[PDB]
RNA sequence: AAACUCCAGUUGACACAAAAUAGACUACGAAAGUGGCUUUAACAUAUCUGAACACACAAUAGCUAAGACCCAAACUGGGAUUAGAUACCCCACUAUGCUUAGCCCUAAACCUCAACAGUUAAAUCAACAAAACUGCUCGCCAGAACACUACGAGCCACAGCUUAAAACUCAAAGGACCUGGCGGUGCUUCAUAUCCCUCUAGAGGAGCCUGUUCUGUAAUCGAUAAACCCCGAUCAACCUCACCACCUCUUGCUCAGCCUAUAUACCGCCAUCUUCAGCAAACCCUGAUGAAGGCUACAAAGUAAGCGCAAGUACCCACGUAAAGACGUUAGGUCAAGGUGUAGCCCAUGAGGUGGCAAGAAAUGGGCUACAUUUUCUACCCCAGAAAACUACGAUAGCCCUUAUGAAACUUAAGGGUCGAAGGUGGAUUUAGC
């Protein structure tokens, strides 16, 4: 089971109260939904999730609460135009909970590709066959060139040694198609010494597959989360009522560098800045709680209020 | 500045992420389409026949 | 009015903290240390040397106990920064820095110069530092690393200090200097179409033309940062052709042949700095005759043939533009101009014939034509008349026809008809011009 990230806080922070409508960019599992019907049971909420499993997890949990939570699909640059059809185009939301990252039901299902230690097939996309044309994991990585592939693990992934594993996944792609999340494993922990394998450690000091990075890199420029999350905040902010409690989580520094800017007006590579941080700290969960979820270990909480 | 007058007085973010998203995935998308050392000697010690001959 | 306020300014009171200026002085003490004022006590030795351990000392940090606490400040917390920042930056605060009494006994505890005595004549002297040495004595050293380590022993020390090896391993380790390279290296002057700004027209967006890349194909090759990319080609329908498939020939157009490998064996011809001014034979002198160095014009060791620059010549001048431009740099480009060293093929890696390839899912370089009113069309070659937004501007594109060349043309070019698209002057960035 995977509890809510940081449950505790994004509640605190928000404050859900009567009378105060609020939206959810990022449903997924829903824990943290659920947790937000739960303290007030008087919310106004919506919901929306790319995953269309997700979607119907919030439309099977819609029978628990029939109006106090609405399920909505689609990505965050479609989220203004499925919400302007509701027709809330200044939408007062109280306050909009922007979730990142993989959900646990995505990642924790082999079928899905995201995990690399099971056998699933190369897929990597949150979207569900909502759009069974979007590229998947897979097509990336046998048509992109060494150059265009090292690009994006060297950013996306961080990966120091971007040209050896772009290399090793073009001479792989040639010899037999790169279809499952096993075999993109061996090719990318083949570009080390077999000792390389699991050298590298976590933040935590764990060590972690070689290749880790790899698969969050492809994951990113799949599903284009970077670009959908500058988008999909700048929409908060136009959705967001003002003195509105806005607060993400960034799983991973890469994606806290948008949402660590946006809220400070900073340029993403003069006007007033307009946000109020209440919750400036960006910290890790309860060390207590990252042993218990070490998934969530590197959850950057960044809070805001419109202004 | 005193002497001056002043007259009557009163796209893509891609970019940003840093990698062109959207000619990559144009670029996959067609593929889709198609789809359906050495040792080196110490220069002291070069060996020299100038004596030998 | 009123009381409250961490807070700030003036004034006054105020310490168990630290001691501007003098101090540009170079004193005192065994060293460590010692720089506010006064006072008391007081700075061993009428040969010299003499200890890891004896005797007595020994910065800072640190320990034990009791006090002080202004300010500073490990740690710690908070705020930034960052891919990360348990750093550098900001704020707060503690051990601690202070006093007392005990410990601890370490420093790049370093003038990195042992004490004492003597000399300035010899050779002045590896180098650098800090001129070179003599006598005498104690301490110490004997390749690097292991190793401020292990064990033993001693110690108020107990994560400590002192003394201090071995095994395995290596052919070096190391000192000083020189050159080169490099510096998120200093200073000063700089670049003239020039590094930035400034000036003009562009590229980057659109279509098309063309090159390359990638992909594709049974189907060339070379160039490919500046210094590749309308490049070898002042040019590929056959031929050209070196490529692919098939068939054929074997002393073969040649006293054979090979566009087979190697441009990292070469000649040949060039790119590049060069939009440079230097290269250097032969001598001479300096440094002890070390690697190295060689200039001062009121001149102090340089002289130099030669090459380049320059001069001269070409074009319309003595201007400008061409041309020229050494040595060397990039084992730069070319074995596919030709030739050629080495290696390889010789019924085949050679020769001939027939047909065929050279496309675009795309990306990108260069260019062309445009987006119009300083324009569009016609007359004219500058005193005109019309056009001027979905019948405008705009294709040199697509489609259809004709013509030219040729044996061969959906294919190449020219012309006509049809068609009338994107494009509405183009982000970062970027080219050229005195
Ligand atoms: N651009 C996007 N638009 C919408 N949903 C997105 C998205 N990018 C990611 N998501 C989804 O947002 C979720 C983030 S991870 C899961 C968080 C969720 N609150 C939970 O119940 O755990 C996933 O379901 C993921 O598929
Ligand atoms: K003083
Ligand atoms: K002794
Ligand atoms: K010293
Ligand atoms: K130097
Ligand atoms: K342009
Ligand atoms: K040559
Ligand atoms: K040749
Ligand atoms: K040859
Ligand atoms: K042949
Ligand atoms: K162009
Ligand atoms: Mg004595
Ligand atoms: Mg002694
Ligand atoms: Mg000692
Ligand atoms: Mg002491
Ligand atoms: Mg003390
Ligand atoms: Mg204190
Ligand atoms: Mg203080
Ligand atoms: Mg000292
Ligand atoms: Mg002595
Ligand atoms: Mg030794
Ligand atoms: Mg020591
Ligand atoms: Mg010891
Ligand atoms: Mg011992
Ligand atoms: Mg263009
Ligand atoms: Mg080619
Ligand atoms: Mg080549
Ligand atoms: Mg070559
Ligand atoms: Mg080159
Ligand atoms: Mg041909
Ligand atoms: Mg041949
Ligand atoms: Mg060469
Ligand atoms: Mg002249
Ligand atoms: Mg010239
Ligand atoms: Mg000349
Ligand atoms: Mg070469
Ligand atoms: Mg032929
Ligand atoms: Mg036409
Ligand atoms: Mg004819
Ligand atoms: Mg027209």
């Amino acid at each position: 089971l995977h509890i809510p990230v940081m449950v505790d806080e994004v509640v605190h922070c928000l404050s859900p109260q009567k009378g105060q409508i609020f939206l959810d960019m990022t449903f997924g599992s829903g824990g943290h939904t659920k947790a937000i019907l739960q303290k007030e049971s008087d919310i106004v909420l919506y919901a929306l999730d790319r995953d269309p499993t997700a979607y119907a997890l919030a439309e099977h949990l819609s029978e628990l609460y029939p109006k106090q939570i609405r399920a909505m699909l689609g990505q965050f640059s479609q989220a203004e135009a499925l919400l302007m059809k509701a027709g809330v185009q200044p939408g007062t939301f109280d306050g909009v909970l922007m979730d990142l990252g993989c959900s646990s039901m995505q990642l924790d299902t082999p079928e899905r590709g995201f995990s690399l230690r099971k056998d699933g097939p190369l897929d990597m996309r949150m979207d569900g066959g909502r759009y069974p044309d979007m590229p998947t994991a897979a097509d990336v990585v046998n048509a992109l060139d060494q150059q265009a592939l090292a690009s994006i693990l060297r950013t996306y992934g961080e990966e120091k040694h971007a040209k050896k594993i772009a290399s090793a996944i073009v001479q792989a792609r040639s010899i037999y198609p790169i279809t499952r999340t096993q075999q993109l494993a061996s090719i990318v922990a083949g570009a080390f010494p077999p000792s390389a394998i699991y050298t590298r450690k976590d933040l935590l000091q764990r060590s972690t597959h070689i290749a880790t990075k790899t698969f969050q890199a492809l994951r990113i420029f799949v599903n284009n989360e970077l670009n959908e999350l500058y988008t999909g905040l700048k929409t908060a902010q136009k959705f967001l009522r003002p003195g509105g409690r806005l607060v993400a989580l960034s799983f991973h520094s890469l994606e806290d560098r948008i949402v660590k800017r946006f809220l400070l007006g900073i340029s993403m590579t003069r006007a007033p800045l307009m946000w109020e941080l209440i919750h400036k700290k960006v910290l890790s969960p309860q060390d207590q709680d990252v042993q218990d979820n070490p998934r969530g270990r590197s959850a950057k909480l960044r809070a805001a209020i419109k202004l | 500045l005193a002497v001056a007058d002043f007259g009557p007085r009163d796209t893509t973010s891609s970019s940003l992420c840093g990698i062109d998203h959207e000619a990559l995935n144009k670029q996959i998308m067609e593929y889709k389409r198609r789809k359906d050392g050495r040792k080196r000697a110490k220069p002291r010690l070069e060996q020299d026949s100038s004596l030998k001959s």
